[PDB]
């Protein structure tokens, strides 16, 4: 891991990296953190097959209290590549069982609300996006942003306002969010 | 006003209007941020004089003169004001707005206490009138307050 995430600074480790994962899987290919990390090396690769070949291997196994955590991690990234592409029913069945499985999980909710939001039901997507903003306290702002425009496009102008006043007193470097939304709200107000 | 010959409106274009009883254009006053809450100060022996207090959206609650000139108040606010109520005789000023609390300050603008929290904005609040008989004594400590929140509830 520390090899593919520390970049160009050697550019062999993360071949070297690859050999060691592939030696291991050949004594051991049941272990679940080797195939997540020869998944994340062929996703760093350019490989598109054999990702998600990968993927789909580590899927069929069964869930083993052990080894829950690393699961969870594999099927978050199998739900992205399903919502890389236009196969949204897939992503929703991978986003309800890690839903089903875990509770406090952040980009799940995220990426579920720009599902909904993207199929235009506002209220689920506002919900989600409301309890995924809830998770990481008061700290982003990119999913603030989108839990005030659904807010706006739902005709719940004093919610909006009071994340466009929450946002703006946070990070006074978002011009965006000020001509967009909050003037809106303001005049449609009375 | 309470000497009923002045009248004052604000505009959300920022624009604040004092005009007389012929509705004539007495003064202007050209700002950059919505006007939602204007009141006349009541009439005093002590003051005899009226000034109007009007709350800005920039978190602002300014004092401005009959010709128009400001008097540099300009006091600042933690939150966007929404009303703004004079007490009689002129000695409290009951304010509400964004963080869903109501409060009290002297007309000078000391915080005194906050009166309720009630989990959204509140609309509109006022205070109970009272009347003083000719050389009336009592302590008159009863403060009596309404409120009206977004949910849709009616409090005092």
């Amino acid at each position: 891991y520390v090899f593919f995430l520390g970049g160009p600074r050697y550019k062999g480790g993360l071949e070297q990296g690859l050999k060691n994962l592939n030696d291991i899987l050949k004594t051991n290919n049941d272990y679940i953190p080797a195939m997540l990390a020869l998944a994340v090396g062929k996703f760093i690769q350019k490989k598109s097959t054999d990702a998600k070949n990968l993927l789909k291997l580590l899927w069929k196994r069964q869930y083993t209290t052990e080894y829950g955590e690393d699961l969870e991690r594999a099927w978050l990234l199998s739900a992205d590549s399903f919502i890389a592409i236009q196969k949204y029913d897939s992503a929703e069945e991978i986003l309800k069982k890690c839903l089903k499985y875990n509770q406090s999980c952040g980009k799940a909710e995220e990426y579920m609300g720009l599902i909904k939001e993207k199929e235009q039901s506002y209220v689920d997507a506002a919900t989600h996006y409301e309890k995924a903003y809830k998770l990481t306290n008061e700290k982003s702002a990119s999913i603030a942003f989108r839990l005030s425009f659904n807010y706006l496009k739902a005709k719940r102008y004093v919610d909006c306002i009071n994340i466009c006043k929450k946002i703006l007193v946070l990070f006074p470097n978002y011009p965006k969010i000020e001509k967009d939304c909050l003037e809106k709200a303001r005049q449609a107000l009375k | 006003s309470w000497d009923g010959l002045y009248l004052g409106f604000g505009t959300m274009g920022g624009i604040i209007g004092i005009r007389n009883r012929a509705l004539e254009q007495l003064a202007e006053i050209q700002r950059s941020f919505p006007i939602w809450c204007m009141d006349w100060t009541p009439i005093t022996p002590d003051y005899q004089n009226s000034v109007l207090v009007v709350g800005v959206w920039e978190q602002s609650i300014a004092h401005y003169n009959i010709q128009g000139q400001q008097l540099g108040s300009d006091k600042k606010l933690t939150y966007d004001p929404i009303d703004i109520n004079f007490s009689t005789q002129g000695e409290f000023l009951l304010v509400s707005g964004t963080n869903n609390k109501c409060t009290l300050y002297t007309r000078e603008g000391g915080f005194l206490i906050d009166v309720a929290t009630k989990n959204d904005w509140v609309w509109n609040n006022k205070l109970k009138p009272v009347i003083k008989e000719a050389g009336s004594v009592a302590v008159q400590d009863q403060l009596h307050v309404a409120l009206t929140t977004n949910d849709g509830e009616i409090s005092m």
